[PDB]
């Protein structure tokens, strides 16, 4: 993320949004909101919990220059994420008898009348063996996750796939995978004044969202 | 795109780029280690 | 007896979704209020699903979540890629 | 004995928070990262 903006209180304000996380106008206005009045006896310096909520989720680098009455807000923070998980279930069956796996937990979902939901690592296979020692498996795998939000009732995750491979005598093969891949952009200039090569970079708030993720299943 | 898999050839091909891509990318992973701890094991896939 | 500076939540309100440049000139007792603003937007999605079958057997796979969809009855409703 | 099931968990993770051109310094650029980490790891296994 970057952002500038800048603000006099006689003379307008410029704001953006989406990319520079923070307005001037609602960063002003909490503030402005938040320097204590007077009495006639108390004065209370209590006028808070609103720049407790919108600075609440924020993690970007706000300082605020003032050059000729003009509070220059400018806002940046770039943050990386790398992700890694290698996960491997196990089982043994005996040829043409079904078996499962979890290690899940169970869940109460309402449908209206409350039912236990399992979620977690499945892996429900049927393997049958062929001759020239290939082995002709049924695979019902899930990796179910729960995840949060709780709009009505909570929300889950899964990743999962039900499909008949017909491996080698104990060569792996890839069964399914998913290599997502973003970018994104999202740059708020001012028409005249922004594509200037030398300082009109103080007038844009440049986003960006790159993004990449793989996933992949093995037998 | 469909591709069909005749023998152990095929599956040693897909099964080997796909396989051996995703180790190399945890091998990209590795190299490219953690930034507080560089004695500590990336999660990597075994050898062959 | 004491002035009370707490009249507010209404520039917060009608300025809360906006990202124009709002400058006010004043000339001659008018006050000029130039808006003006540009936004570019540029997103690129690839994504790439796979899957191993064996001839004239159905397989699929998902990535999504389970949301709850009420009907009245709540009932759960597959989304993500499939 | 004989192995029936079993599940080797293998996790790790990482969350640096910079600010653009002042993170990378090689000095002093340390003082305004929030390095996250997570290094995760659980065997289970079920014998008979």
């Amino acid at each position: 993320n970057f952002g500038v903006q800048w603000g006099s209180k006689d003379a307008g304000l410029m704001q953006f949004a989406n990319g520079t996380q923070i307005p001037i106008g609602t960063l002003g206005a909490a503030i402005s909101a938040a320097k204590p009045q007077k009495g006639s006896n108390p004065d209370t310096n209590g006028d808070l919990s609103t720049l407790a909520q919108l600075l609440s989720g924020f993690s970007g680098t706000a300082v605020g220059v003032v050059k000729g009455d003009w509070m220059a807000l400018v806002q940046a923070v770039k943050n990386d994420s790398s992700s890694n998980v290698l996960s491997t279930p196990s089982i043994t069956t005996l040829d043409n008898q079904e078996a499962f796996f979890m290690v899940g937990q169970d869940v109460p979902v309402l449908t209206g009348t409350v039912e236990r939901k399992k979620v977690g690592i499945m892996l429900k296979v049927t393997p049958q063996i062929n001759e020239g020692n290939a082995v002709q498996m049924v695979i019902e795998q899930e990796v179910s996750k729960v995840e949060g939000q709780t709009s009505l009732d909570v929300v889950f995750g899964e990743r999962k796939l039900k499909t008949t491979v017909l491996a080698n005598d104990g060569e792996l093969i890839v069964l399914g995978g998913l290599m997502d891949d973003q970018a994104g952009e999202s740059v708020a200039k001012v028409p005249l004044l922004g594509d200037i090569p030398l300082i009109g970079n103080l007038f844009k708030s440049t986003a960006d969202k790159k993004e990449k993720r793989n996933l992949m299943v093995f037998i | 795109r469909p591709t069909i898999l005749r023998d152990g050839m095929a599956a040693d091909g897909v099964s080997q780029r796909k396989y051996n891509y995703m180790r190399a990318e945890q091998i990209y992973r590795d190299e490219q280690g953690l930034s507080l701890m560089p004695h500590t094991a990336q999660p990597i896939l075994p050898a062959q």
